[PDB]
DNA sequence: CGTCCTTTCGGAAGAGATTCAGA
DNA sequence: TCTGAATCTCTTCCAGCACACATCAGGACG
RNA sequence: GAUGUGUGCU
């Protein structure tokens, strides 16, 4: 069964294989984050629970005084979001907080407070985030883009290569905090370990241990394993593990027992370990010279005198055991230091290490944090405490400690968030362990590295930054209390918080302005996945790494849809399937497989829970059970695509479309383009304009449904019902009792957006899809948005496409557009633009807008009213008057050069103090009379049910039906009845009644207010006048066309309608395309969509001949249904046996203009299907038919490619683009034409240009370049006389910007001149 | 500078300027009270720090800021740097008479001719309208005729016309990488607001019509326009400076026509006729009574200057197409009739423009280039030479031999379990069978698309070589490979990773049937490489192209003999295998050092 | 209003600055 | 135990062009 | 007018 608007025109299937899930909401990170920021969390997880929690209870300096958090509100917005729109002020909620003051007695740390103290204080107004992710900061719309960065925790890195010059790699184990210092540790080509702080400069790694309270003895303990030697009777006989000697060559006679085993400077192999181990003989003797190489573990003092022999890590010989046998050491404590294995990077490093006790390590750590100031005992103490041990300035988070533990193979993922001395050293014993040979480094642009930080986090830190600079002041302020008199909010200041606040989301790198020229552009500017920005990289300094795709991207991030240019790779987009973890990780879905079945459970595997499985592939044919039909089948298990058999995977991929993006799963026949076509595509795609008129695509993927709907543009039903009114601006809808609350029943009422600007200057724009007295259900389409059509995404146009040559129009990429492309004006589109006019108080008395105009005709101020301001319809046209102002001594906004249009819409605001003008309040009285009609209307709904109500009580107990309509409809109420509780009841409904009318007065009495409030402006303005001109833009040679495969294009020419190429029917063909943009770059989605739109076109051509001539509805009731049954195993299957023979009609008459398509992006149709949907048709199977030529009547003597290809207007209108200066204004500073074409500016005569100029030898050429047309104001005055004289002759000076030149080098204390 | 509203906008320097004049006044207060010792001494060295900040901002550990946490800009940071006076304001500017637009084609046009706008022309030529209306008594002041090409009068077009009419204008594209990227244009006025652009200068400016504009930049002086028209036109540059090479090449279009009237297929509507003439072969053709592709016999006269510089004239009866007799309609008096008689791809159509030029000369090269360009379009568009999905023809061998190569990966698993094999020894023997695999399916579908067109021959049957679309425009040179064209019909082949060793199971498919969601996850890799690449490669090689510009500026040609008997011994570059270069390529165009002695030694 | 005031995904030359290890 | 060679901090630059927004001393005592 | 941010096109 299908929706109420699906069976209007159903959009045909040709994907094959079922999806076990459904695809998500589109826009739920940007939800969701914000959810779990702005809820009402108990055990305070997350959101301004977890900040509170983590900044209050605070207190003073033991001074007995506490200010704790109890509780905390967000209060309801002063606005609604059109509203805060309008005016230009942020959708912001006001932030309540419940705190408590407690202040301690003298002498009671624990005992009774003087006096306990609560309440409610303000601090800070958040911005709230709309219905569809978006934020409103100054009454325009931005979008918060979630942050890819590196997860708190250890990462061990190599820097193999560019080290040393030698290529000897390194190893380095960085720990990044979620806010403190960093701690990194790395190699030298000496081998001695090194700790690095803050990235500040080298310094041993045993500094920073003696400094976590260690010393030698217990270092070498900590990094080595003991051998021990033992003094005996004679030669020192060693205790031996006959593990040890695995890899290494005898230095002596290995012996035991008197029975030799190894001979001397062999090599000591397994067959020597294992008959050792089997002999169980650990007392080995060992040579006396042979201990000359060792390390001694421990501090040995004699016995008698207690004097140093040898102090711990140093070498031995013969001497020193003289000197330790003389006093009778029996137990020698060496290091096993293998030069393979186990090498000795620790004794070295206390070698380098200059510092002998925790002072003098605490002491060169504060000399190397803080230069250039006297070093004490208690401040390097309090620096070093502070620096990773303290939760006030270090925290690893709940991620931190996750990843640090997992890093480490440690069991609890839970833990302190800051650091300790066991894992500073399991850090260090890892980094050794890796750069002894085991363990292995790990990716740093692996996806199980990397976190994503979306809103409800990014925003959380900034408030916790305004929290901390709150507690600061608090803090402060509680050491000066004037107690029994501070409430708890003489000490709170909300500058701060609104602050930072204010700051992050207005002015920051990942708070940027909605993409808004299309639904596709919002819907994949919320879903972006940025890299950059605060705590991220930089598009200069990323290397080839971060750029590319890793294995891991799959399902989590698209690989064909990212910007070109300077930041590719570091922009990606989010999957269609994508989530995010609990922890912030991309996780994606798989159907769980059993034994043999893959059962239609999914799991959200993450990256790093990913490589254990091996995953099967989203296309494996499964037989109605879910059992593969081979015995083998792709799959990927690390990384690695590979075969593998069937019983061994144990994971499905849940859709072919989990790949790739939103944007690059609109793509019909995405997998037959090349990725870079494809990408080109998407983005293109994305930066459509909204045509005149919508128009589906005939080629779909069946994303477009899901796509219009889950933007936002669309307005679609909250409850259904019936539709009771219908508008060009509103819509109605009688709710089903079904659906309706007990009480206050009434309607929904769905007001439409009409023509408006969207912030690229284009016009979004509703207008409803149902009609009158139509039954609608839950969440289906009312009405469309901007681009949409029924409720599905309509970017550009079908027009008929022909790939030939037309005597070079489209000889590069150019395209060949008919004239009754722009006679239909199925491309013009519509571009809304404000003007703002502002009345300041300056000086000699304020500004105003009075229309009196000096020294202008009456022409000038013929389009202006009165009021002084312009009619709202007026076609004005470049100069033209809009607003008048006037200066006392005249700043009147006028329409700037070139830009056309009518004005539209003209909003007055209006501070207060300032009285109002006529058309101020004229203006909004509107707004008024709407509300008003809106209300009114649930009014009469609502009293014309409570009167049939009290009707229907009245045919009970001697019914009165004839004489209660010919009385009035006030007294209905106390006719002949009965006094029981229906009598009761009517009396409360006639206090009801009283009750109905006094809170509709109240209630529109508040609207009326709301709407009339102040909107306060900014400092020194007076009123600000907005003007919008809609102008009509038609298509023209110059601007870019594009389709969705990557193919662009600039209109050549527009061609007479007798002149392009037709078919044996007559019918001309749209657009001319070179064939030769298709082989090299290799996009053959484009053909196979040309294809597939010709047998679109010819199902829809031939139900439009059975409509056209009427036939009964049997006939193409058979004809639609033989086109839907069409395939080879479609999951599709509709039924029109189930229709009630109207709907049918309405789905024939929705088909006439061509049968929709749906091809899924890696499931689509195959050209054998073409085929047969083409003789379905009365096509040709080829796809090609004889074109003739419309100038001479003959044919190309070959048959062209003829179909339907979906065309885009891309935004690079080519009127935007041309510009052209003769003289305009110059530069203050440096005398030169200003830039850009809003200031009339000029081209800007490069560097690299001037060098083409001089290769040429062209000298004149660049000295009036760059003098007379430039900085030299005397010579520029003179040509402009000479050629408005007949002459073509210059007088050249020295340009006006070699002068600031001099002034400028003459200003620092160096003397430069010009000689003679 | 006054912002918008009572308040003054931030200057840094003034801040900075500020800053030190209080700490120097405070400074001779302190010195005027007699202040103690320390004081002073730390107001001096708040005085130092203040004028370190003024003259160079951030040389001291820590640079100061006047707002937004950003440290403000002092003497030295505007002097030095991409943003200082030297590189934005001296090296290059902002230049009057100027303006920009998208390019389109306009075919129609010649080489010397680019399309101006009509509403841009006018906005860059007002002052010299200004000067004719104030010379044909149209107008009496200035203002007069600013307001009459204000309200744009129907007597402002034709003095505009006039204005425009032997002006050559300056077009450049964005990045001038080489000098061919300004050349100057004579303008033709156009309705619409694109500038026309003519096809055979694209190369040359690297400029394709997907969205990239120009810049119009106007000659003013009688010197300039004279060094627009004397160095800078876009006839002038038939050669590249770097090195003997054309230029001016058909491109993708051009040669496709060119390619498909001059073909033979061995049958036709006429083919046994004998024509008396180019003009009875183009009168069959346009007719309908022959085709393009016919194998006449045609009764020609070329003419050649073997004398002193004198054109003989030859008449010969040549078997040749009606489209290669059509064709020799426009190549001039002097060259073979052997340059246009066989199948011209694009290489045999630029060698036939190199050898006009160096026979004729300059302008009929610059004659015949148009020529060429106009009789290319017009038989590429009478061709109607499409592309569909049928023109890409998958072998019928390509399924054995992907299964064969199967089963010998199978069998290397097999050895390789048994352990006879190693891990490197079993990737090595996958990659190469693959790459056999590879090479046997590229060879199978590239014979059956060049040789695919069996045509009866009058008698019994006979190949050719085909007629496929695509296999048209990847032969002509016009807009293809064999990479391409093996991608499209064959397999696509080996992809590697990202860091470079290369995926041991190819992609088995190609895009004319579809790509697995995991054979186009993989191909994603080596395409965003190879977008990286690219993305992060313009701004490395604009620094090279700068400092060789900035070492090498100067040298200048200045005088023409030093007298000097040194020099380089030039020979031929071998590395081992074929000749890298021979000696003719590098001593060519090139003064000898001393006299080279002929292998009749001591002569 | 007037007016005074205070961090951290880089790679080469090259210029201090130290060390070393050798006589 | 003074000296040339090997490591150790700090400087500079990293292709060109349009176009949107935001911020420009403002906090505070008198 | 200067700077920053971001997008996009080459
Ligand atoms: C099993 C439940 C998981 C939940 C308890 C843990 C697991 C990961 C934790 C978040 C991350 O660390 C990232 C952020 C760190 C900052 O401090 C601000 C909070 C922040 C959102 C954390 C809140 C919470 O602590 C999370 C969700
Ligand atoms: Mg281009």
């Amino acid at each position: 069964v299908y929706s109420y608007t699906e069976k209007k025109r159903i959009r045909k299937d040709f994907g094959k294989r079922p999806q076990v899930l459904d695809v998500p909401y589109l826009l739920s990170i940007q939800l969701d984050s914000f959810q779990k920021f702005i809820e009402q969390d108990p055990e305070g997880q997350y959101g301004l629970e977890a900040a509170f929690r983590s900044v209050f209870p605070i207190q003073s300096y033991s001074g007995n005084s506490e200010l704790q958090y109890v509780s905390y509100r967000l209060g309801e917005p002063v606005f609604d979001v059109q509203e805060c729109q309008i005016r230009g002020v942020t959708y912001s909620a006001p932030l309540r907080v419940k705190l408590r003051l407690v202040i301690y007695e003298r002498e009671a740390p624990e005992g009774t407070v003087k006096d306990i103290k609560e309440q409610e204080v303000y601090m800070g107004e958040i911005p709230l985030m709309t219905d569809n992710g978006t934020f409103v900061i100054n009454g325009t719309e931005r979008v918060i883009v979630s942050q890819l960065h590196r997860s708190p925790g250890v990462f061990f890195d190599s820097d193999k290569g560019k080290t040393h010059s030698s290529g000897k790699v390194l190893y380095n184990a960085r720990i990044i905090p979620y806010r403190g210092s960093w701690l990194d540790f790395e190699f030298d080509p000496k081998d001695n370990l090194f700790v690095r702080i803050d990235r500040r400069r080298k310094l041993p790694a045993t500094i920073i241990l003696r400094a976590l309270n260690y010393t030698t003895e217990q270092i070498l303990d900590l990094f080595f394993e003991k051998v021990i030697f033992e003094i005996r009777d004679n030669k020192l006989q060693m205790e031996l593990v006959p593990e040890r000697l695995r890899g290494e060559t005898a230095s002596f006679d290995i012996e035991a027992n008197g029975k030799v085993y190894v001979e001397k400077g062999r090599r000591i192999t397994a067959r020597h370990i294992r008959q050792l181990e089997k002999d169980d003989v650990k007392l080995i003797e060992v040579p006396v010279e042979y201990i000359a190489g060792k390390v001694v573990a421990k501090d040995y003092i004699d016995e008698s005198t207690g004097e140093l022999i040898c102090a711990a890590n140093m070498e031995l010989s013969l001497d020193l055991l003289a000197k330790l046998s003389q006093s009778g050491h029996k137990r020698i404590e060496t290091l096993f230091t293998n030069d393979l294995d186990h090498g000795p990077y620790i004794s070295e490093t206390l070698r380098v290490d200059p510092t002998n006790d925790r002072l003098s390590a605490l002491v060169e750590i504060y000399r190397m944090m803080r230069p250039g100031e006297p070093p004490t005992r208690e401040a390097a103490e309090s620096l070093f405490e502070n620096l990773f041990f303290s939760e006030d300035r270090y925290d690893l988070s709940a991620v931190g400690r996750m990843k640090f533990n997992r890093s480490l193979l440690r069991e609890e993922i839970e833990g302190s968030g800051i650091l300790s001395k066991d894992d500073i050293i399991d850090v260090m014993k890892k980094l050794i362990d890796i750069r002894n040979g085991k363990g292995e480094v790990d990716d740093i642009d692996h996806l199980g590295n990397r976190r994503i930080r979306s809103v409800g986090e990014m925003a959380e830190n900034q408030f916790r930054v305004g929290l901390v600079r709150v507690e600061r002041a608090v803090k402060e302020r509680l050491s000066l209390g004037d107690l029994d008199t501070l409430m708890p909010q003489d000490m709170i200041n909300a500058k701060p918080i609104s602050a930072a606040v204010k700051e992050f989301f207005g002015s920051s790198q990942l708070s940027q302005f909605m993409d808004q020229n299309n639904p596709l552009s919002e819907i994949t500017h919320k879903r972006r996945i940025s890299a950059l920005g605060p705590g991220g990289l930089t598009r200069e300094r990323a290397g080839f790494e971060v750029r590319d795709v890793h294995p891991t991207h799959y399902g989590r991030v698209c690989p064909i849809e990212t910007p070109e240019g300077p930041n590719i790779g570091l922009i990606n987009s989010l999957s269609v399937y994508a989530q995010t973890n609990e922890y912030g990780f991309l996780e994606t879905p798989y159907r769980k497989v059993t034994d043999g079945v893959v059962t239609d459970e999914i799991h959200y595997l993450s990256a790093i829970e990913e490589g254990n499985y091996v995953i099967a592939q989203a296309n494996s044919n499964l037989d109605e059970e879910g059992h593969f039909v081979e015995d083998l089948v792709t799959c990927r298990s690390k990384g690695e695509s590979s075969l593998f058999s069937r019983d061994q995977v144990d994971y499905m991929d849940v859709s072919t479309q989990q790949v790739v993006s939103v944007g690059a799963s609109l793509i019909p026949f995405l997998e037959h383009d090349d990725a870079n076509r494809a990408l080109m595509g998407a983005n293109m795609q994305r930066q459509a304009v909204p045509t005149l008129r919508a128009d589906k695509p005939l080629v779909g993927t069946g994303m477009e449904r899901a796509v219009a709907v889950d933007s936002g543009v669309t307005a679609v039903a909250k409850r259904g019902g019936v539709v009771q009114y219908v508008d060009a601006s509103r819509i109605v809808i009688k709710v089903n009792e079904d659906e309706m609350y007990p009480g206050e029943a009434g309607i929904d009422i769905y007001n439409l957006t009409k023509y408006t600007r969207s912030n690229q200057n284009t016009c979004i724009n509703q207008m409803p899809c149902v009609s009158l007295g139509e039954p609608v259900e839950r969440g289906d389409v009312l009405a469309d948005g901007p681009s949409t059509d029924l409720g599905e995404l309509a970017l550009g146009q079908n027009m008929r496409v022909a790939f030939m040559p037309w005597n070079g129009y489209n000889f590069e990429d150019s395209i060949l557009v008919s004239e009754r492309v722009v006679q239909e004006d199925r491309f013009t589109t519509i571009h809304i633009q404000e003007l703002a006019c502002v009345s300041r108080d300056t000086k000699l008395g304020p500004e105003e807008i009075t229309a009196d105009i000096p020294n202008v005709g009456e022409a000038a101020l013929s389009k202006l009213d009165e009021s002084g301001i312009v009619y709202i319809g007026a076609e004005v046209t470049g100069g033209d008057i809009l607003v008048g102002k006037v200066t006392p001594k005249d700043s009147s906004l006028r329409v700037p050069n070139g830009v056309s249009g009518t004005v539209i819409d003209v909003q007055v605001f209006t501070r207060d103090g300032v009285e109002k003008d006529k058309r101020a309040l004229e203006i909004e009285e509107m707004q008024l009379k709407q509300a008003k009609k809106d209300l009114s209307e649930e009014l009469q709904i609502l009293e014309a049910g409570l009167f049939s109500r009290i009707r229907a009580v009245l045919v009970a107990g001697g019914v009165e039906a004839e004489k209660l309509d010919k009385l009035p409809r006030d007294r209905w109420l106390e006719l002949g009845l009965t006094d029981e509780e229906k009598q009761n009841q009517l009396e409360q409904l006639a206090e009801q009644y009283d009750e109905l009318k006094h809170e509709f007065e109240k209630k529109l009495e508040a609207k009326r207010r709301k709407i009339t409030q102040g909107d306060d402006l900014a400092p020194g303005v007076l009123k600000i006048v907005k003007v919008y001109l809609a102008v009509k833009r038609r298509i023209q040679p110059g601007d870019k066309m594009a389709g969705r495969h990557g193919n662009k294009g600039v209109i050549s020419k527009i061609n007479p309608i007798e002149d392009m190429p037709y078919d044996e029917n007559g019918t001309p063909v749209d657009i001319v395309l070179n064939p030769l943009g298709v082989p090299s770059r290799m996009n053959i989605g484009q053909i196979l969509e040309t294809h597939l739109g010709m047998a679109a076109k010819g199902i829809g051509d031939k139900i439009n001949a059975m409509l056209k001539q009427q036939q009964e509805v049997a006939k193409l009731r058979e004809f639609i249904q033989r086109a839907y049954d069409l395939g080879a195993d479609v999951r599709q299957k509709v039924d029109l046996s189930t229709f009630s023979d109207e709907e049918v009609m309405r789905l024939a008459e929705n088909l006439r203009k061509g049968m929709p398509i749906a091809t899924p992006v890696f499931d689509g149709a195959k050209e054998a299907e073409i085929k047969e949907l083409l003789k379905l048709g009365d096509l040709p199977t080829s796809g090609q038919i004889r074109l003739y030529d419309g100038r001479t009547g003959e044919q190309f003597e070959r048959p062209v490619t003829v179909g339907y290809m979906y065309m885009l207007k891309l935004n690079h209108l080519v009127d935007d683009k041309m510009h052209a200066r003769s003289t305009g204004s110059y530069s203050l500073v440096t005398q030169q034409p200003l830039g850009g074409k809003a200031q009339f500016g000029g081209q800007r005569f490069g560097e690299m240009e001037v060098w083409a100029l001089e290769a040429y030898g062209a000298a004149y050429t660049l000295q009036e370049m760059l003098t007379v047309k430039s900085d030299d104001v005397n010579g520029r005055t003179k040509m402009y006389k000479n050629i408005v004289d007949g002459n073509h002759q210059m007088e050249p000076g020295m340009p006006e910007s070699f002068n600031v030149l001099l002034k400028e080098i003459r200003s620092l204390g160096i003397n430069i001149e010009l000689e003679d | 500078v006054p912002l918008d509203g009572g308040r003054f906008a931030t200057s840094d320097l003034n801040d900075l300027y500020r800053r030190v004049i209080n700490r120097n006044n405070r400074l001779k207060r302190l010195l005027d009270l007699a202040a103690p010792d320390i004081i002073v001494r730390n107001e001096k060295r708040m005085l130092q720090e203040a004028v370190d900040a003024l003259l160079d901002n951030g040389r001291r550990g820590r640079a100061i800021t006047g707002s937004n946490k950003r440290p403000l800009k002092s003497l030295a940071d505007m002097i030095k740097g991409k943003q200082g006076r030297f590189r934005q304001n001296l090296l290059g500017k902002r230049v009057d008479y100027s303006g920009r637009s998208v390019i389109t084609v306009g075919p129609y046009l010649r080489l010397h001719q680019c399309g101006l706008p009509k509403k841009m022309a006018l906005e860059l030529f007002k002052p010299f309208i200004y000067g004719k209306l104030e010379l044909r008594g149209l107008a009496t002041t200035i203002k007069a005729a600013k307001k009459m090409v204000e309200r744009e009068e129907a007597v402002v077009w034709d003095i505009l016309d006039e204005v425009i009419r032997e002006h050559p204008v300056l077009l450049n594209r964005a990045p001038t990488l080489h000098r061919l990227g300004i050349q100057a244009f004579e303008p033709v006025l156009i309705e619409g607001k694109a500038i026309q652009l003519h096809p055979l200068v694209c190369a040359a400016y690297n400029a394709d019509f997907d969205g990239d504009q120009m810049a119009v930049h106007v000659p003013l002086t009688l010197e300039a326009q004279l060094e627009a028209r004397a160095l800078m036109m876009s006839t002038n540059n038939i050669l590249s400076p770097a090195n003997g090479e054309p230029i001016i090449v058909p491109s993708q279009d051009v040669v496709l026509g060119l390619y498909y009237m001059t073909r033979d297929c061995v049958n036709a509507k006429g083919e046994g006729m004998v024509l008396t003439g180019p003009k009875e072969a183009e009168r069959l053709y346009r007719s309908g009574l022959a085709s393009l592709h016919a194998r006449v016999k045609v009764r020609i006269t070329e003419y050649e200057k073997d004398a002193n510089g004198e054109l003989v004239a030859k008449t010969s009866l040549k078997d040749t197409t009606v489209g290669r007799a059509i064709l020799w309609m426009i190549v001039p008096k002097g060259l073979p009739y052997s340059i246009v008689n066989q199948a011209l791809g694009k290489k045999a159509i630029s060698k036939m423009l190199n050898t006009c030029y160096r026979i004729l000369g300059l302008k009929p090269t610059v004659i015949f280039a148009d020529q060429i360009m106009y009789t290319g379009f017009a038989y590429a568009a009478r061709s109607g030479a499409s592309v569909g999905i049928d023109d890409m023809v998958i072998p019928e061998k390509k399924h054995e031999i992907i299964s064969e190569a199967e089963a010998e990966v199978a069998e290397i698993q097999e050895q390789f379990q048994s352990g006879l094999v190693t891990a490197g020894e079993r990737y090595n023997k996958v990659i190469d069978i693959w790459a056999a695999a590879n090479d046997r399916v590229s060879k199978a579908m590239m014979d059956n698309l060049q040789t695919e067109t069996v045509i009866n021959r009058d008698g019994q049957e006979e190949k050719q070589v085909s007629f496929n679309s695509i296999y048209m425009m990847a032969d002509s040179g016009a807009r293809g490979s064999a990479a391409q064209i093996r991608q499209l019909a064959g397999m696509r082949g080996l992809m590697a990773k990202p860091d470079g060793s290369i995926i041991e199971t190819p992609i088995t498919a190609n895009f004319r049937e579809g790509l697995n969601v995991l054979q186009y996850f993989i191909s994603t890799h080596g395409a965003r490489k190879g977008l990286a690449d690219t993305a992060l490669k313009t701004a490395n090689s604009g620094y090279l192209t700068r400092r060789l510009v900035d070492v090498a500026q100067d040298l200048v040609v200045t005088e023409d003999d030093c007298g000097t008997h040194e020099g380089i011994m030039m020979t031929p570059v071998i590395e081992g295998g074929d000749v890298k270069e021979p000696l003719r390529d590098r001593v060519l165009g090139r003064v000898t050092a001393e006299d080279v002695l002929k292998p009749g030694t001591a002569d």
